């Protein structure tokens, strides 16, 4: 590294370069942490964390046993030790807590005074953070697997809903109108993804085995289905154009948006060309998930190379985006695991599973 | 070797019974050198994935006395210990299938209270151990 600072300091090297180099030996370096704790307040699996997108510092996360907890990342206290103690909660008592397990869910995306819980009553419930209570409530006919706000748009505020119903559901904020739905898709949809870069991009992935990007202000269907062979089994389009041989439970857009990342239960993981869902036929191997509902994982940001962290059933197997090598899987979990997701600033992983606990992942030294 | 020597005289089922001179000799002998217990590790591997319960049973009991004693399985059992979460995890739990569990019931009460000990034996960054007992209690204790 002193390299790395003298390239800095005499302009040899761009600055870009010590952060993202950094930051990836930093993501390669990710340990369980034992010098930092998540306060145990769920009774139940985390189905779903969210570090809030702007300033990274609060961490929402949904139970099994229906509670919201709301935690604080920031080490307060002067030692070098601390728990992310937990600031506000959904709990029990609440007369709004949901009634069975909180799926999804979201900060609101531009600023951290809302967010927004969906869960397996069949409610997408937004929340003032402030008062926590509900600002409004969407009842839908069928349990919510998954939703998800736009990263990106400054002009709609719709919020994507999938539920067991083969209908994908939007939800717009602005004006309470819950009517609109995208048709297509046969079975449920376990995981619905806004694009980070397109206001009006949604890719949707059901257990029919397909995943189709839809542009929510055309009136004329999906724009692409994305195929697994790019042509090679070419079919009048009526049953094939999977994505995956099994159900495909999981989406996540890499950071740029140019790429989309879809993990189902035949225990692959493809990457596909967001633009035309033209499969790049990056490897990965072997990816174990058989989860019956939607799979949360995330990508890495700012750092020299793309990783992609995927729950492997009790660990978080971190891949390399666009070469597939499988850096490492971290090992600390009990139970198999339902969801991570990735503090941008520090290249710190949060990881939550059915044994009730969040585990920190940080770089080592 | 000597680790192997004294596994073989203390988990023989024969005289199923903790001998405390034994155990004295064995803690001495590791805290000599801390490669004596990372080889009977994989003796205690030997014992718990053997046919017989009372086997099981006395590697597990020397397991914890290493553990709590040797000073040099503490450094295995509480730091680099995946493979004691994911034993603890499969010990009591059931085992994963398609393959059953196969030891006895009282070798789970005596994994639970072992487990219910270690929570304050040595707990001061572990707390694996009591996330585990909680999961047990709460899925297949």
């Amino acid at each position: 590294m002193l390299g790395f600072l003298s390239a800095r300091q005499t302009g040899l090297e761009d600055p870009l370069r010590l952060r993202r180099a950094e930051s990836t030996r930093r993501v390669l370096g990710l340990e369980l942490n034992k010098d930092r704790d998540v306060e145990r307040i769920h009774g139940g699996g985390i189905n779903t964390l969210d570090i809030e997108p702007v300033e990274g510092r609060y961490m929402l996360s949904g139970g099994s046993d229906g509670v919201i907890v709301l935690y604080d990342l920031e080490n307060s206290s002067r030692q070098s030790y601390y728990t992310c103690k937990a600031v506000c909660s959904i709990g029990r008592d609440h007369p709004d807590v949901h009634r069975y397990s909180v799926e999804t869910v979201q900060w609101y995306p531009h600023d951290t005074g809302m967010f927004t819980s969906s869960s397996f009553d069949k409610t997408l419930k937004v929340w003032d953070t402030n008062t926590l209570q509900t600002a409004d409530v969407f009842n839908f006919e069928e349990t919510v697997y998954s939703h998800h706000m736009s990263p990106v748009s400054t002009k709609h505020c719709l919020v994507a809903v999938g539920t067991r119903g083969p209908k994908v559901q939007l939800c717009d904020l602005k004006s309470g109108s819950c009517s609109h739905i995208l048709q297509g898709h046969r079975q449920e949809i376990l995981a619905v993804s806004w694009s980070p870069r397109y206001d009006y991009i949604l890719a949707t992935a059901s257990a029919d085995s397909r995943v189709k990007l839809w542009d929510v202000r055309r009136a004329s269907g999906c724009l692409i289905t994305l195929d697994q062979h790019n042509g090679k089994k070419s079919q009048a389009v009526e049953s094939a154009n999977t994505a995956h041989n099994g159900k495909v439970n999981g989406l996540c857009f890499t950071s740029d948006g140019l790429h989309l990342l879809t993990v189902g239960t035949d225990n692959r993981m493809r990457l596909w060309n967001s633009s035309n869902g033209e499969n790049t036929l990056v490897n990965y191997g072997k990816v174990c998930n058989n989860s019956k509902k939607g799979l949360k994982f995330t990508v890495s940001c700012g750092c020299s190379s793309e990783f992609v962290f995927v729950p492997y059933g009790s660990t978080i197997a971190v891949y390399t985006v666009y070469s597939g090598e499988q850096i490492t899987m971290l090992k600390g979990h009990y139970k198999t695991v339902d969801c991570c997701v990735f503090q941008s600033n520090f290249q710190e992983l949060y990881s939550g599973s059915r044994d009730c606990n969040i585990l920190a992942w940080v770089p080592s030294l | 070797q000597k680790l192997s020597k004294l596994v073989e005289e203390l988990t023989t089922s024969g005289e199923p019974r903790l001998n405390p001179e034994k155990m004295k000799e064995l803690k001495k002998i590791c805290k000599s050198s801390e490669e004596q217990l990372s080889r009977a590790y994989r003796l205690l591997i030997a014992q718990l994935t053997q046919e017989h319960a009372e086997i099981r049973l006395s590697a597990f009991q020397i397991v914890e006395e290493l553990f709590v004693r040797s000073h040099q399985f503490r450094m295995l059992v509480v730091s680099n210990f995946q493979e004691f979460l994911e034993l603890t995890l499969g010990t009591d739990p059931a085992q994963p299938l398609p393959p059953p569990r196969e030891a006895a019931q009282r070798l789970r009460q005596a994994t639970t209270r072992a487990v219910e000990g270690w929570n304050e034996k040595f707990g001061e960054a572990y707390k694996k151990l009591a996330l585990g007992y909680h999961f047990l209690r709460h899925n297949k204790k």
